[PDB]
């Protein structure tokens, strides 16, 4: 597990007295997908 | 065509092109000095085209079976379908 | 042309420049002649005159005359009755358009408006 | 007809005009938020650059590229493509990771050999740490980023609020961090694997910045493009208006002639 990925999961957990904003929620929710490729050839666009 | 139809034989008449028929009647009419209609085609141009075309039919079983089928062909001047002809 | 075509029985050529002028001349005389003028001013005898002219240019079982006829499209509207009735009686046409001239292409032949019966 | 065919075509041009106006305006609205974000992001980045500068640097290659999924963001898509293609000459066999559909299309066409990773769901969103982190994680695992002794990322630097110059930068490998001239003026701890961590940390931190710079240029480009579109549409409005006017006069005259001819009889 990469260091910045490690920090990332911690950051996601961290968006949970309370004081909540949209930019935070957006910073912790993404709908992006990553499409693996080979050759041309394309293994699927697995959700990021 | 009507002789085929009347005899009970089915047939088809291609009237290519009625647009030049209209020009012919136009010449004829304008030198008989009949009142000239829009686009220099008198009013009975509609009557002319209608009477010509309406003689295509599929006769009743009683009255034989022959059907004259018509395919008129109109060549549009620039695709202007609002033109009188 | 007919003398060469028929009597001399040799292949010929004929050039007419412009056959719009043939049409044009007729419309001018027509009014004076006494005919009620047809739409876009043309003589009511436009169809017959065009007919006679274009069936006297036809290539007999005698001579073979390649003919080239040049229509000065009036105001450049092809829909005008004079070019329109000409279009019927020519085996191939190569309409040359002012727009294509503007594009700088010399010769100014429109490439989407050319046809020949022998294109097949 | 001339008259109706002119009129309907002019209406089409009108509708096109209206849409291009609308898009340009909405783009301006979107652009303000985008720009605000990019400042804050850039401030974070500069602190990281402060280390890399003072340390010095002294680094096959990796290519990462950034554009939106979204189209009609001007010539961002193809100007960036051209500068990638130029550096695809430089290192032939390099594996291109295309972050964004638009850059994916141009490069994929020019060499379909190199496409190994490509992303999706980029353009719609404004870049966030979450995206960058996951992409980074996938670059490390999938592309084995350290293996390429050069790493380069391409993005669009938003030169002016009306311009964009496509730009690239080199990400320094973990090897680089080790052998950088100064690295001992900062107190390295052998206990931590600070190169192996910092490499990863700056992989994402730099990439996020690249995405932010790019995103601002993209939204800026769309605004610029849609503005120029309105202008082009305006020219066509004028051209068809003149046509309409001419056609209108002609219809009156031609109709009049028919009436007169009839009256004459």
């Amino acid at each position: 597990i990469s260091y910045a990925a490690y920090l990332n999961v911690a950051a996601q957990a961290i968006r949970s007295t309370e004081l909540q904003t949209a930019s935070v929620l957006n910073r912790s929710q993404t709908d992006a997908f990553y499409t693996q490729y080979k050759n041309a050839s394309e293994p699927t666009p697995i959700t990021k | 065509g009507e002789w085929f139809r009347d005899n009970g034989k089915h047939a088809l008449i291609v009237y290519d092109d009625l647009s030049k028929q209209a020009v012919a009647y136009r010449q004829l009419s304008l030198l008989l000095r009949r009142p000239p209609g829009r686009e220099a085609y008198p009013g009975d141009v509609f009557y002319l085209h209608s009477r010509l075309l309406e003689r295509a039919a599929k006769l009743s079983e009683k009255e034989g079976s022959g059907s004259l089928t018509a395919l008129p062909v109109i060549e549009t001047q620039g695709g202007d379908v609002s033109a009188y002809i | 042309a007919e003398y060469f075509r028929d009597e001399e029985g040799q292949d010929v050529l004929l050039f007419i420049d412009n056959i719009f002028r043939f049409t044009q001349a007729g419309s001018e005389v027509s009014a004076l002649l006494g005919r009620i003028p047809s739409a876009v001013g043309y003589q009511p005898t436009l169809a017959t005159d065009m007919g006679l002219l274009q069936e006297r240019i036809t290539t007999t079982k005698k001579g073979s005359v390649t003919s080239v006829q040049a229509v000065y499209v009036p105001a450049d509207d092809l829909t005008d009755p004079a070019p329109a009735t000409t279009f019927a009686h020519l085996d191939a046409t190569t309409v040359l358009s002012r727009g294509i001239s503007e594009l700088g292409i010399y010769p100014a032949v429109d490439p989407l408006d050319s046809k020949s019966r022998l294109l097949d | 007809a001339t008259l109706k065919e002119v009129e309907m075509r002019l209406k089409s041009i009108k509708n096109i005009e209206k849409i291009t106006k609308t898009m340009k305006i909405v783009a301006s609205t979107r652009l303000s938020k985008a720009e605000k974000a990019k400042i804050s992001a850039k401030k974070m980045d500069e602190a990281e650059q402060l280390f890399y500068k003072n340390a010095e640097t002294k680094n096959k290659e990796l290519i990462v590229a950034i554009t939106s999924d979204k189209g009609l963001c001007g010539s961002i898509h193809s100007q960036l493509a051209k500068a990638v293609r130029r550096h695809l000459n430089d290192q032939p066999n390099a594996d291109i990771v295309t972050i964004g559909d638009k850059i994916k299309m141009q490069l994929l066409r020019t060499h379909p050999n190199n496409i190994k990773l490509s992303i999706n769901g980029i353009g719609k969103d404004a870049p966030t740490f979450q995206e960058s982190a996951l992409i980074a994680d996938k670059l490390l695992s999938v592309m084995k980023a350290g293996t390429y002794p050069k790493i380069s990322i391409f993005y669009n630097d938003p030169v002016s609020s009306l311009s964009f110059e496509p730009s690239e930068k080199p990400i320094f490998n973990a090897k680089t961090i080790e052998q950088s001239p100064s690295f001992g003026k900062f107190e390295i701890d052998t206990d931590a694997n600070v190169p192996r961590d910092l490499f990863e940390y700056t992989l994402a931190n730099q990439m996020l910045t690249a995405m932010a710079q790019g995103y601002a240029a993209e939204i800026s480009a769309r605004r610029n493009a849609m503005d120029n579109a309105s202008k082009n549409a305006g020219d066509m409005i004028n051209r068809y208006s003149i046509l309409y006017n001419r056609t209108r006069q002609a219809v009156i005259t031609n109709e009049l002639v028919d009436i007169i001819t009839g009256a004459s009889s």
